């Protein structure tokens, strides 16, 4: 076929590309539809219906079954977020930032925010849950690296709030995720592994105060822990990455 | 502040030996042994693997691919074990010349044991492509990994089998040296005019870079929400928390749209997959087609004069 | 006949914009494939018809 | 037009140069004074590109090409049509580029999330200032950065290739490669197995990360897991800019014969120098 | 107090206050710009330490006559070769 | 009453009339449209 | 006779787009190949046979 | 005249900080122009 | 007119944003095509002027 | 009465018209700019 | 007619913005396209004209 | 009376009136910008 | 005749914005035609029949 | 009142008089050294 046209220089070569260019577009179409299918559709900044809904209308709904008798789950879902978000507008117009109405690490607001998820425990394969206290899995052992528990542990302020007691491991992708802290306060706490930094003397969290060690997001049961527990207190954590940074020294 | 690139504190419990969902089980070895500096990284254990038929059939085809190639170059070093060693990247194992053509009569240190070692390669790449399927098939899985890797096979066949036969002649297969299949791609450049006037080349070239830039994103976002139960992407497309939202607006402020949990891995998909796709049909059209993608680039007005 | 049942089983939005997309994409290349002919190149044949137009 | 999750975001916080100046949306895009800075540069540098385009003889997108300048005015600034155009878009692209950067970490710093993406980012853009600065500053000639054009760029590569023989023969290159090579399947593999856990065969249930675990481990032996992955591939496209970065930086500066004869010191090892 | 001047002075704090802020985005700007030029200088110079050789290799782009706005159609940046 | 579509079969019914209404239309135009062409540089 | 049955087992909206898109294909494939064979392009047939029609 | 009103809606020191910025960019800008005429650069 | 409801419309604290931006970025450009031009490039036709100023 | 901004009719119109002063203000500079440009050296 | 009812369905500030943005850029490119010809290039045009202006 | 926009049909009105104003008035400079350039340099 | 209601199947919103951007590209597209082939580009036709305008 | 930056009217009105202060000495500096360049090396 080399030097044949179609068209008059139009060639099987350059059926490809326009072919390819078709079907790319169609490909993108398909790509954007599918990534539709959470946060639609678009609301405007008082709760209510946005005007313009953009190019791509949304896909049809897709069902997702869930193991160990955990329902089913469509998206899209066209439902709005299950949660009051204790905000308030700074200007009229659009665009403009909202401003937390009272703490924000306490309502939940900002890098703070927490979503609504489920109040069970996510559950590895067999059905059991997915993330416990080492007392409970009780076949776990340290491998590697240096334990921490016993170390005292150190705010984002250069002051202690107390000692690393118990690990909480996920069961199914060995790894530890929670480390629990006994207060000087007075109670226990939960501190994400992805937030705490091991060292030899302390483990030195650098996103929260002392002050706010004081209420951090309990759990019901010490040896589960549901989603939502784990939403609100990773989204403590993650807030105080803003809300607490004026305690840092200096 | 904790860059979740390394692991800080390892654990292990009992060995995992995997899901039971239609797996043979007696095809599945029950030897699990657990290596703490992988653990830094990823995972520690080094767990069972499945051995069935399909594998062990691509196992013995492909090992005799290699031990043929192997023994070619035994024969072209002269025996020499120094020569040997001083050769083991510039050496191949070559297909026949120009004038036999398609047939199955050149000598066997002329490319008749290329065609032997090539045969064999065929039929395990082809067997390790049904067992990728079959392994998915027996987890009750979707089948998108032995698509992904049909799409590369596909840049495979093209490049030894379906051009070399639309051209008429084995000699312009792929050698099986690791510096004389280099020279072949720098020949194919060559001979084609300049590649690089090839369009579908520059696709793939497109979707490599976006593979490898969208996969930069997408393990740079993954870390940067892990504080939130970030990479537990599974569960997160079924009940989203803050991670997958916050990770969605992280995109959506920076470039004005944002994908989903399960959407991005769809991209993924796509861009890697095109890559050899796009790839394959470009190296089919070449000599097929076009003889000269330079002289193609200006008639069709993208390549000045 | 009785086609019209059709709209019953196949949603008309995306039958219609999926036509819509079709019939304009055939007539662009019918159009083009008339214009890389010259036999059938309007502009040019006009140019030769009016002496330059 | 919000997602319908998106306002509880929205907060004021997380800038670093001007306050609540600049702490507002345009639409879908947080701007921040960086977005100011980005936005000017990347309007300046397509605005010089068309300005450069008018001045030439094509409007073809795939043949209009702004050029550096010639060898002999080294490193001094040349006049405006003989390669000044091409510098005045290299200072707004590296001025959008870092913009670019900076404008994410505020971002990341509003929902309080890890930097990776910047600085990941920031890879890309070492690569293309190793392209554009650092290689031409060494050799002493802004000329020697490539020219900007769709199809003649490709130019550039060629002939830089093809200064060193066979590019393939640079054993950075190979590294680089490599590395592409593989973060291609392992994103292929990674979006593979997601999407099979999420979408199974039709009518089951939707699969764990234990099935995902164990689909690799039957198929290679080896599960690296789900934070392992993104830490893989994380590294692996970096690695492929930088090694990329030090490929070109090389060629030109500390090596200069075509690059096969690199690899002679294996083989004129003295023991089988001669054989 | 908040606002972050009440009493203001209402020409000398004022006054210092706009100084101290206009001087410092002036400066860390100065700083960023001068290690910038400095890190190029110093690039350039060891590159006049490089062996000879650094200074062969030819021009890398094509100069394709039609996107030549030197002011001559040749093809070349004119007035050089 | 198998509805993919929602519509009942009265809607389809007037839907369809429609449809073709345009569809007439449309191959109407083309047709004399290929008959001006036709006389103007004749194809077969 | 009975065929109807098989509308049983195929979805009959993926059958008939499947069924049309493929129709279009080789429909358009076949057009193609007889513009590229130069005894059947009808285009430069008809400019021959009326003198550049 | 009325001027005055745009500290009204910007704030004063952010934009004192923002303008020593945009000075600065200005005064490069305006210099290394004046390096690229052979005619008004100083250094040589 | 009474064209003072843009500010109905549209907020003034973007709305200076965006101007400030566009009307610098088009007094840079017009400026640069003015170097560009060796008819409107002042430094050079002072250079002439003055026999190298 | 439509406010988008949340201004009130009075406000918008202080604004305009102090907007428009500062507009009138650059126009006339750049009108005087243009006409000086255009005598040292003419381009219609 | 009364198109004024497109204010029912449009948000003014979305469209003003995008017809301020199309407007620009159909100017911009109107201009450049201008400035490409040398036939309307009206800063070579007056050096022409004036002698070198 | 109801809109996507949620503006009154009495506020769609005044809201057109005023932009056919703004409109006009462009449209009026455009046109006294052609005629100028038609004389100047005729491209017809 | 009463093609009305195919507002009651199409939100207007999508249709007038594809419908604006459709037509604005297509119009681009036939001038660029025109502007490409040398018998129609009006700006080198002008300069022609002006003698150098 | 239209307060965006929580400014009083009177602490806009001297925090703009002490900017137009500051502004008019850098720009007279930027005629001192204007005067200078120009003496040295006219650009009109
Ligand atoms: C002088 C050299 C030429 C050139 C000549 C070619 C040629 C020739 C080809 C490419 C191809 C490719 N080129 Mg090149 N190319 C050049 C310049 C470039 C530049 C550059 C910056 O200059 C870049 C980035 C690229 C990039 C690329 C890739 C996008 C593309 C391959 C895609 C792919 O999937 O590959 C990786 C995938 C594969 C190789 C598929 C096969 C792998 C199989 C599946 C492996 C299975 C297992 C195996 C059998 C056994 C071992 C396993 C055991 C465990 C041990 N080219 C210049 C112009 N290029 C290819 C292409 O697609 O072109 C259109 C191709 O054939
Ligand atoms: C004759 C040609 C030579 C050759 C000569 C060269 C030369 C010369 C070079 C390479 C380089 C590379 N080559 Mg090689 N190469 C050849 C053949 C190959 C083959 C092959 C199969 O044959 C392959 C796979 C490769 C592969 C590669 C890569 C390792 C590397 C390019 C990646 C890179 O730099 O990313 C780096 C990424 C960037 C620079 C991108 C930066 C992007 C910036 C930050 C953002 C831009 C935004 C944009 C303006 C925005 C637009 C806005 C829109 C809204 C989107 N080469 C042959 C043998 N190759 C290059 C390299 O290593 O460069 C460092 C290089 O310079
Ligand atoms: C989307 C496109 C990308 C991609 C996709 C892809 N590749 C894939 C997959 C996918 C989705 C798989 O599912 C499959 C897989 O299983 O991956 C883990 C595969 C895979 N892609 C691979 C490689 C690969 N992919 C490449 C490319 C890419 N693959 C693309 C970039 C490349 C490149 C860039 O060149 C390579 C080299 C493999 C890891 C794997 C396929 C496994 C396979 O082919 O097995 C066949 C087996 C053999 C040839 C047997 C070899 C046996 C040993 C030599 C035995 C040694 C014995 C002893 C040392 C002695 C020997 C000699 C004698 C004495 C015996
Ligand atoms: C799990 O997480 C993940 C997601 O999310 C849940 C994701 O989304 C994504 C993101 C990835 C995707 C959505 C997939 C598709 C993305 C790509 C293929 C990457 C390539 C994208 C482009 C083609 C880039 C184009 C976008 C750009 C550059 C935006 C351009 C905008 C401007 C130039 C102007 C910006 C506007 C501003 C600053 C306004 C300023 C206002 C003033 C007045 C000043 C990833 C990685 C992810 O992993
Ligand atoms: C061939 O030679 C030449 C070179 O090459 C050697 C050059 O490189 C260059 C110079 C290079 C460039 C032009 C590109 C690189 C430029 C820089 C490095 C400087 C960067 C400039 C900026 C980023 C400034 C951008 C400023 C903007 C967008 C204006 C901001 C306006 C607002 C935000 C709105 C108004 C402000 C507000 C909100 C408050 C109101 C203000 C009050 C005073 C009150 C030139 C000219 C040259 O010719
Ligand atoms: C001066 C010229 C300017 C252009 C020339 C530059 C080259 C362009 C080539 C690549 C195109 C990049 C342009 C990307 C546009 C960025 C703006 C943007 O995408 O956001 C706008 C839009 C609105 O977002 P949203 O409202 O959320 O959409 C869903 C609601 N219905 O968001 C969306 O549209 C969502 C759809 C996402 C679009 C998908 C992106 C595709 C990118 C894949 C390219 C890879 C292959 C490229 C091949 C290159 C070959 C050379
Ligand atoms: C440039 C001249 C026009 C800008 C001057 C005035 C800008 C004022 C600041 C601003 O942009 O306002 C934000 C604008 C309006 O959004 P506001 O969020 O409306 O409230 C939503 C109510 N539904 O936010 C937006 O919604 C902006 C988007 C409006 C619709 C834009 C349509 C597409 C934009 C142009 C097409 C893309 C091309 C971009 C540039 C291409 C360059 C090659
Ligand atoms: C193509 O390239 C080139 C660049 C050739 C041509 C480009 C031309 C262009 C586009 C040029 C753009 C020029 C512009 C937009 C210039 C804008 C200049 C401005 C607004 C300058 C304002 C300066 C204001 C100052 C310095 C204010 C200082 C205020 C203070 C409070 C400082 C405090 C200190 C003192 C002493 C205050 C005085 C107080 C008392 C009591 C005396
Ligand atoms: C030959 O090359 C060709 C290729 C050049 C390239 C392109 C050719 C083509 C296709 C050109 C097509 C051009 C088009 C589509 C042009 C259309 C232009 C339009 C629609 C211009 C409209 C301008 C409208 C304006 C300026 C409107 C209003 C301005 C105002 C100031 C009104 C203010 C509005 C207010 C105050 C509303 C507030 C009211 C209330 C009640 C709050
Ligand atoms: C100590 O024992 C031994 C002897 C182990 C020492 C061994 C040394 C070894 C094993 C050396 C091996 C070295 C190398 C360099 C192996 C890798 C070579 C490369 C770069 C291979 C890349 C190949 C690329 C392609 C596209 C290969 C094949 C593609 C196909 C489609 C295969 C099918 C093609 C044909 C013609 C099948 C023929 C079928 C019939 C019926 C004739
Ligand atoms: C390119 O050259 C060669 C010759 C290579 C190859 C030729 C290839 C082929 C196969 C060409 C023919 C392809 C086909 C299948 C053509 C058939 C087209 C058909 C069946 C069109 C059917 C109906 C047409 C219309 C225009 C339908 C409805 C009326 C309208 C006004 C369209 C928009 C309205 C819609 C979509 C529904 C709502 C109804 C109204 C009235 C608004
Ligand atoms: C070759 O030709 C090329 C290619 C150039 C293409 C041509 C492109 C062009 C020229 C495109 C268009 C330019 C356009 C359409 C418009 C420019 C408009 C301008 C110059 C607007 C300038 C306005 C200046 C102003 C408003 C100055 C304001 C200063 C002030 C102090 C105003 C203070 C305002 C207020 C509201 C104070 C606050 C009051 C209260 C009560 C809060
Ligand atoms: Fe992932």
């Amino acid at each position: 076929m080399v030097g044949v046209n179609f068209f008059g220089d139009f060639d099987l070569a350059s059926l490809a590309i326009w072919s390819f260019w078709l079907f790319f577009a169609l490909l993108v179409y398909y790509l954007q539809t599918e990534n539709m299918r959470e946060g639609y559709p678009l609301e405007n900044e008082d709760g209510g219906p946005a005007v313009n809904q953009g190019p791509f209308p949304l896909p049809s709904q897709k069902t997702f079954k869930l193991p160990h008798g955990r329902g089913e789950v469509t998206v899209p879902d066209y439902k709005k977020e299950a949660r009051d978000v204790a905000l308030a507008r700074t200007a009229v117009n659009d665009g403009f930032p909202h401003a937390p109405t009272g703490n924000p690490m306490l309502d939940g607001v900002g890098p703070a925010s927490w979503a609504p998820r489920r109040d069970i425990p996510e559950l590895d394969g067999h059905g059991h849950a997915k993330v416990v206290p080492m007392s409970v899995a009780s076949a776990f052992f340290v491998s590697a690296g240096r334990d921490p528990r016993g170390l005292p542990v150190i705010a984002n302020d250069m002051k202690t709030v107390g000692t690393v007691t118990e690990m909480w491991v996920d069961v199914a992708e060995h790894m530890v995720r929670y480390l629990e802290v006994d207060l000087a306060s007075g109670g226990k706490c939960l501190v994400p592994m992805t937030m705490a930094i091991i060292k030899k003397h302390a483990v030195v969290v650098q996103s929260i105060s002392s002050a706010a060690f004081a209420s951090v997001p309990q759990t019901k049961s010490m040896t589960e822990i549901s989603m939502l527990e784990e939403e609100k207190i990773c989204a403590y954590f993650a807030g105080g990455t803003m809300y607490c940074a004026d305690a840092k020294p200096k | 502040e904790y860059q979740n690139i390394f692991t800080q504190v390892q654990v292990a419990g009992k060995p995992e030996l995997g899901m039971v969902e239609g797996v043979n089980l007696e095809n599945r070895t029950t030897g699990t042994t657990n290596w703490p500096i992988l653990g830094w990284f990823g995972n520690a254990q080094l767990g069972p693997i499945y051995l069935g038929t399909l594998g062990t059939m691509s196992l013995i085809f492909g090992a005799f691919w290699f031990f043929l190639v192997g023994v070619s170059f035994i024969i072209q070093a002269d025996y020499s074990p120094a020569l040997f060693l001083r050769e083991l990247f510039r050496a191949g194992l070559f297909p026949p010349a120009p004038e036999y053509g398609l047939s199955l009569s050149a000598p066997l240190m002329e490319g008749g044991l290329w065609l032997i070692a090539s045969f064999f390669l065929m039929l395990s790449v082809l067997l390790w492509w049904a067992r990728t399927y079959k392994r998915a098939a027996d987890l009750g899985m979707g089948k998108h990994t032995a698509w992904a890797f049909a799409g590369a096979l596909w840049l495979m066949f093209v490049l030894s089998f379906f051009r070399p036969i639309l051209m008429g002649s084995w000699s312009e297969a792929v050698p099986y040296g690791i510096f004389p299949h280099l020279d072949w791609t720098n020949n194919f450049s060559l001979t084609h005019g300049n590649l690089f006037y090839n369009p579908f080349h520059g696709l793939s070239i497109a979707f490599l870079y976006g593979s490898t830039m969208l996969f930069a994103m997408h393990g740079a976002t993954i870390l940067a929400v892990s504080r939130l139960g970030g990479e537990r992407e599974l569960e997160q497309i079924v009940d989203r928390g803050t991670a997958a939202e916050r990770a969605a607006l992280f995109w959506r402020w920076t470039m004005g749209f944002n994908a989903t949990m399960e959407g991005i891995h769809r991209w993924g998909w796509w861009f890697a997959v095109l890559t050899p796709v796009t790839g394959g049909i470009g190296i089919l059209l070449s000599g097929t087609v076009v003889e000269d993608w330079s002289v193609w680039a200006q008639v069709h007005g993208y390549k000045a004069l | 006949s009785k086609f019209y049942k059709i709209w019953l089983i196949f949603d008309p939005r995306r039958v219609f914009v999926a036509q819509g997309v079709f019939l304009f994409l055939l007539a662009v290349m019918i159009h083009l494939m008339l214009l890389s002919n010259p036999g059938f190149n309007w502009l040019d044949i006009s140019g030769v018809k009016y002496e330059r137009v | 037009a919000l997602l319908s999750f998106e306002r509880k975001y929205r907060v004021p916080g997380g800038t670093l140069i001007g306050g609540n100046l600049f702490d507002f949306w345009v639409g879908p895009f947080y701007v921040g004074f960086f977005g100011v800075t980005s936005v000017f540069f990347a309007a300046l540098g397509t605005l010089m590109i068309l300005w450069g385009a008018s001045l030439g003889d094509t409007w073809n997108p795939l043949l209009i090409s702004i050029n550096p300048p010639p060898l002999e005015y080294g490193l001094g600034a040349a006049p405006l049509r003989e390669g000044g155009i091409w510098q005045v878009v290299t200072l707004c692209a590296i001025g959008a580029f870092v913009s670019w950067a900076m404008r994410e970490v505020e971002i990341c710093r509003k929902l309080g999330i890890g930097l990776h993406i910047p600085f990941a980012f920031s890879f890309a853009i070492f690569a293309y200032i190793t392209l554009v600065v650092i290689r031409p500053a060494l050799m002493g000639a802004w000329g020697h950065g490539f020219q900007y054009g769709v199809f003649t760029h490709l130019e550039w590569v060629n002939n830089v290739g093809y200064q060193y023989g066979n590019f393939h023969y640079n054993p950075l290159h190979m590294l680089g490669i490599s590395l592409f090579f593989t973060t291609t399947l392992a994103l292929g593999l990674h979006g593979a197995l997601i999407l099979s856990a999420a979408n199974p065969e039709t009518g089951k249930e939707m699969r764990t990360p234990d099935h995902e675990d164990t689909f690799f481990r039957d198929l290679v032996g080896y599960s690296v897991g789900t934070l392992g992955i993104h830490r893989l591939g994380l590294l692996l496209a970096l690695n492929a800019a930088f090694w990329s970065a030090m490929c070109i930086l090389a060629s030109g500066t500390v090596w200069f014969d075509q690059w096969v004869f690199w690899w002679d010191w294996w083989y004129n090892l003295p023991f089988w120098a001669d054989l | 107090a908040e606002k972050h001047y009440l009493d203001g002075a209402t020409k000398v704090g004022m006054a210092t206050m706009g100084a101290a802020a206009m001087g410092k985005g002036m400066g860390i700007t100065a700083v960023v710009f001068f290690g910038t030029v400095f890190f190029v200088v110093a690039l350039a110079f060891i590159g006049q330490f490089l062996p000879d050789r650094s200074r062969e290799a030819p021009y890398p782009n094509t100069i394709f006559q039609v996107n030549d706005i030197d002011g001559t159609v040749d093809g070349k940046y004119t007035r050089f070769a | 009453d198998l509805s993919f579509t929602g519509l009942t079969d009265q809607q389809a019914q007037e839907l369809h009339s429609v449809y073709l209404q345009g569809m007439w239309l449309f191959i109407s135009v083309a047709i004399v449209a290929h008959l001006a062409v036709f006389i103007w540089r004749p194809w077969l």
